[PDB]
């Protein structure tokens, strides 16, 4: 039961971090007045901006663009 | 919320500037500035100016007053 109970443990952080790395990633830090912008391919760059704070992404499509 | 500490005590400024005077003269007048800022609106202060606000004005406005005004003074 032990051995079970232990795989299950790892296999919840596993991916605990695999989310927190992705978060992480679609994120960046708006510094106080930085005032990014949300980015993809189907329409170029959504024509809404990510005011003074920390709006997001979603990863790798919005390489993060952060407009001081 | 960064309200990172905003200095309201004074900290000094002195600006000079050479003019073509009304004789053509090129005349170095100085000018020594006492500013300090506000209270009612430092949001926009922090948010537009930053941390560094006063670095960010005076040179240009007391460089053309003073030249503007010893243009119209003769020496």
């Amino acid at each position: 039961m032990a051995a079970k109970v232990f795989e299950s443990i790892g296999k919840f952080g596993l991916a605990l971090a695999v989310a927190g790395g992705v978060v992480n990633s679609a994120l960046y830090n708006v510094d106080a007045g930085h005032r990014a912008v949300i980015f993809d391919r189907f329409r170029g760059v959504q024509d809404i901006v990510v005011g003074e704070g920390t709006h997001f992404l979603i990863p790798w499509v919005q390489k993060p663009i952060i407009f001081d | 919320q960064y309200p990172i500490i905003y200095d309201i005590r004074a900290r000094p400024r002195k600006i000079s500037s050479p003019t073509g005077s009304k004789d053509l003269q090129m005349v170095n007048i100085s000018l020594r500035v006492l500013s300090r800022p506000n209270a009612q609106e430092l949001p926009s202060m922090y948010q537009r100016l930053g941390l560094d606000y006063e670095e960010r004005v005076l040179p240009s406005i007391v460089n053309e007053v003073l030249k503007s005004v010893v243009a119209k003074f003769n020496a």
